[PDB]
């Protein structure tokens, strides 16, 4: 057994935390109650990772629900599925969160996080082989934001040794007003960038233009953006879920994807939104990139596709290596054979073959250099910085974690700009 | 040539000997220069996430300067 | 006596010894239980398949070996296979969280968690030999634990049986199936770190062995199983003759006093005849002088070289099955004259031949066909360098800009220790040019 412990928080925490339960549920075979009514057994193999067993055989999901206002909490259960979680594993404040980042981090989520480390502690020691963690949240939301970074830190003060794997998503103006958001997110980044292993970034800009110019929807929903994040979430853990030629976890990922430990920050690809060749086509294409990021903006510096479906794979061999070929001015040449791909043979509901994609690329920094602008133009102009300032924290402490996420892209530009000889 | 014939196998003995002596030094030596090394590391880890909690006392206490 | 104690570390390790244990068994006609219809001496012996087989008072001959993986995924398929008979539960030794494909924890971190237990292991296995003669060591270049606790181990044994035999079969990395960026630095590191403890050690190339299957058995995409399979047949070879009697019959410590000039140059190149299917063998009879051929072109080596385009310190050829010397002798003669083999100038020419009459096996539903005669050829070529060459150029791409080495770093090693590694590289690469220099 190999077990990840679940984590979600805020707003956009625990909603994109529910669709996934959802959808590998379906996929292993385990309806709203915890049973399993499967077919094939393959389903369970590796169903440890996700799920506590229980007597009765029922699977509990090894989940950490979590927010600093009871409404979500009381839509999760609710939700479909909500009867299969843990009751215990509720950890609702009420005072709420109000998109303040330092509301979040050191007073009203500071108050509530030794409650959330007690729930983490019990599903921990309850592990035969603890992987790690997960964490499901926003940037932008408070909640998720602030005190999503604050259980990272506080739980990697007490599991140095386990690796911690967030999908963070990310503010975009074109899905939320909220002013406050680019000093959210950047708040996050500066603590992102320290404590995690390895970070999926869920971009939102990326998820709304993918609906309105692939998909066509003209007014997209958070219903509608989150159907992409839980095919792509499914995607990116379906090495965990199930076996394979190679024994994926978290760690053998974070090895082979993180050359250096501060650019851990991956630009997740699903396709399609079909032949082998357009699914690697399409996978390798900026609009089914779920980052805000053109791949031939800079250079891969690592990549990890999954072929799902029933394909021959002798054609992936040959079409994986013709992209590289074809590509090869967008793949750094000091790291040799750095594009990896599993094939596994169960595709998500609903699509005969998918593909996802993870890239280390150092085009992310094109995501991050959009919220240092947005950030910039409020800090230059000293804007809500009560909202912060007054709980506490000083004006350094804005101007280090802009410097910090200053530093992280001239990072990933130093090494776009590489070269062998 | 028998004090010959005894040197010679008393330098095999010898030889054998000084080899299984080096490796079980070499080994001890990298076993311990690692299990510093990697405790230095993960004490490092703490004494900074640990200066983050003393930031969350002082970042709280400047907010009871507020009241 | 003269028994043999076989070590599978990681999953190439232990996959690689089914295989080879299966075939053996195949070989020898022990069925998955152990029992040996034709072995009369009951509860023990000294018949040749005795090296490498123990056996019990209530009749079931018992692998002298050990597996050992750091996760219990690969072995547990042993515990529940076809032989988990055979072994006795105690020869598999397997932890909870593996190297994660880092050399550091399967040396340090993870590896000395167990590395008392598994000697503890291996000693139990040589207390019951009246004649140890050495050690077997079956690992990956490329895996964490493969690479890491390989070393760690080889250390230690150095530690507790002194200069008693050390021989590795390692699998040399490949694009092809790959799993890990880092297969170069953990391959740097453990060939480094057990030059010292190894006495001869055959490497085998995956990308070599793929194109061996693709070419000669046309599998599309082959498998770890297609691969291990042809594996085993080599390995086969080399320990046939410890294995069985015979007349013409070399013992594989007599090739090695030709095949390791000095102590680092221990590398011996395989290459083995035939690999050819059931539908491409019916009707067509391979000669003595046919397989011999076959063994100097480069596409049947396991490891990609030139040897045409580097010089030969030995050269011996392993033939099992329908074969006298008369054919060989005829079979060299015409090759000595129509084929590149350049020997350095200061060892002689003649060829060293070994012939085991009992002829090759192949395992159910394989997909090799079974021949009626084989050869293993292994040569000490200065083109193995080329091997080393490119390993050490992947290395140096990513170790000028650090990359990965924080991984390696946080689990307590040093940098000092990869250039240290790769230094002592650097030398090997410039002991395989100086054997080849002409005298003065
Ligand atoms: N020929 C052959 N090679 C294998 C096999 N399994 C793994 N390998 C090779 O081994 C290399 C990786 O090392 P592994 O043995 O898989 O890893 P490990 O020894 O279990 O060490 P860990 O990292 O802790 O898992 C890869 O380059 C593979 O090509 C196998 O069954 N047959
Ligand atoms: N993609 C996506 N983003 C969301 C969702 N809900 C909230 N967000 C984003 O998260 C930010 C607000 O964070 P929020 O989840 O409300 O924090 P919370 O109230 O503490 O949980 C906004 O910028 C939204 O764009 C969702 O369901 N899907
Ligand atoms: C847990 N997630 C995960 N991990 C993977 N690993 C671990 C195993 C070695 C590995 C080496 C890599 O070299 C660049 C990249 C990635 C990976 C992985 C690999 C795939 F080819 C496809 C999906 C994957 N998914
Ligand atoms: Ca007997
Ligand atoms: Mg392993």
């Amino acid at each position: 057994m190999r077990e990840i412990v679940h984590i979600q928080a805020g707003q956009c925490g625990n909603q994109i935390g529910a669709k996934f339960w959802e959808v590998i549920s379906d996929e292993h075979g385990i309806d709203p109650t915890g049973s399993y009514h499967g077919d094939s057994d393959l389903q369970l193999e590796r169903i440890n990772v996700y799920y506590n067993e229980a007597t009765g055989n029922k699977y509990v999901p090894r989940a950490i629900l979590v927010d600093l206002e009871p409404g979500t909490m009381d839509s999760v259960r609710s939700g479909p599925f909500g009867q299969i979680f843990r009751p215990d594993n509720f950890v609702f404040g009420q005072s709420g969160a109000g998109n303040n980042w330092a509301k979040g981090h050191y007073t009203e989520g500071a108050e509530l996080v030794d409650s959330v480390l007690d729930v983490v502690r019990k599903e921990s020691e309850s592990c035969d082989c603890l992987q790690g963690f997960q964490l499901t949240h926003s940037l932008g939301g408070g909640t998720g934001s602030g005190m999503g970074t604050l259980l990272i830190s506080k739980i990697r003060e007490e599991y140095p040794d386990r690796i911690m794997n967030t999908f963070s998503v990310m503010p975009s103006p074109k899905v939320s007003d909220t002013v406050v958001e680019p000093y959210n997110a950047t708040l996050s980044v500066h603590q992102l960038v320290e404590n995690t292993d390895e970070t999926y970034c869920i971009d939102n800009e990326a998820l709304y233009d993918i609906c309105f110019r692939t998909l066509k929807l003209t007014t997209p929903t958070y219903g509608d953006l989150n159907h992409l994040v839980s095919a792509t979430m499914s995607g990116v853990t379906t090495c965990l879920r199930f076996p394979g030629q190679l024994n994926a976890d978290l760690r053998k990922l974070a090895v082979n994807m993180v050359p250096f430990p501060r650019l851990h920050f991956f630009m997740p690809g699903f396709a399609p939104l079909l032949t082998v060749p357009e699914l690697t086509q399409q996978m390798f294409d900026s609009k089914n990139m779920m980052a805000a990021c053109d791949p031939r903006h800079g250079r891969y510096l690592t990549v990890a596709a999954i072929f799902r479906g029933r394909m021959s794979m002798k054609e992936v061999d040959e079409q994986m290596l013709n992209v590289q070929n074809k590509n090869s001015s967008y793949f750094v040449e000091w790291i040799p054979n750095n594009v990896k791909t599993a094939v596994c043979d169960i595709p998500p509901r609903g699509l005969k073959m998918s593909a996802t994609f993870i890239g280390n690329s150092t085009a992310i920094q094109e995501l991050f250099k959009r919220i240092s602008e947005q950030f910039t133009a409020m800090f230059r102009r000293k804007a809500f910085l009560h909202w912060y300032t007054g709980e506490g924290m000083d004006e350094m402490e804005f101007t280090e974690a802009e410097s910090n996420m200053n530093d992280l892209v001239s990072e990933y530009q130093q090494y776009q700009d590489a070269t062998a000889d | 040539k028998r004090e010959h014939e005894r040197e010679v196998i008393q330098k095999a003995i010898e030889e054998n000997n000084n080899f299984i002596k080096m490796a079980k030094e070499k080994l001890a030596q990298k076993m311990e220069s690692n299990k510093e090394n990697r405790e230095a590391h993960l004490a490092a880890m703490l004494e900074r996430l640990q200066e983050k909690d003393k930031h969350a006392e002082e970042v709280r206490k400047n907010k009871e300067l507020k009241e | 006596m003269r028994e043999c104690i076989s070590i599978h570390v990681g999953q190439a390790g232990v996959q690689i010894g089914n295989a080879c244990w299966e075939l053996y068994c195949l070989e020898h006609g022990i069925q998955p239980d152990g029992q040996m219809p034709s072995d009369k001496t009951i509860g023990g012996g000294d018949d040749s398949f005795n090296t490498f087989f123990s056996e019990t008072g209530a009749g079931k001959h018992v692998p002298r070996a050990v597996f050992v993986d750091l996760e219990p995924t690969v072995i547990d398929e042993v515990r529940t296979g076809t032989y988990r008979q055979l072994f006795h539960p105690e020869q598999l030794i397997t932890g909870k969280e593996d190297a994660a494909n880092n050399y550091a924890r399967g040396h340090y971190t993870i590896g000395k968690e167990i590395i008392d237990l598994v000697l503890d292991r291996i000693r139990k296995l040589a207390d019951q030999c009246t004649g140890l003669q050495g050690f077997l060591v079956f690992h990956s270049f490329g895996g964490g634990t493969g690479s890491g606790f390989t070393s760690l181990l080889m250390e230690r044994l150095s530690v507790d049986y002194g200069k008693k035999s050390k021989l590795e079969f390692s699998i040399y990395p490949a694009p092809q199936v790959s799993t890990a960026v880092v297969e170069p630095y953990n391959s740097i590191l453990t060939t480094h770190t057990t030059l010292e403890h190894s006495d001869c050690a055959f490497m085998v190339d995956n990308e070599a062995i793929y194109d061996i299957c693709r070419r000669n058995l046309d599998i599309e995409r082959p498998t770890y199983t297609n691969l291990n399979r042809l594996i085993s047949q080599i390995v086969s070879s080399i320990t046939a003759s410890l294995r069985f009697d015979g007349a013409l019959n070399v013992d594989l410590t007599e090739f090695q006093t030709n095949l390791v000039p000095y102590p680092r140059i221990h590398f011996p190149l395989a290459t083995y005849a035939p690999v050819i299917s059931a539908e491409k063998a019916y009707h067509e009879q391979l000669s003595v002088a046919e397989i011999t051929n076959a063994c100097f072109e480069p596409a049947n080596q396991m490891v990609k070289c030139d040897p045409r385009h580097g010089k030969y310190m030995a050269c011996c050829l392993l033939y099992r099955g329908d074969v006298v010397p008369k054919d060989v002798n005829a079979a060299i003669a015409t090759i000595k004259t129509k084929r590149s083999i350049q020997f350095v100038d200061w060892c002689p020419t003649g060829f060293k031949v070994g012939i085991n009459y009992q002829p090759p096996t192949v395992v159910p539903g394989g997909d090799l066909a079974k021949v009626q005669r084989a050869v293993c050829m292994l040569s000490n070529t200065t083109a193995i360098a080329e091997a080393w060459a490119r390993l050490d150029h992947k290395f140096d791409l990513m170790y000028a800009k650090r990359a990965f080495v924080h991984w390696y770093v946080g689990e307590g090693m040093e940098e000092g220790e990869f250039s240290e590694a790769r230094e002592d590289m650097a030398a090997l690469e410039k002991d395989y040019e100086e054997v080849g220099v002409d005298s003065v």
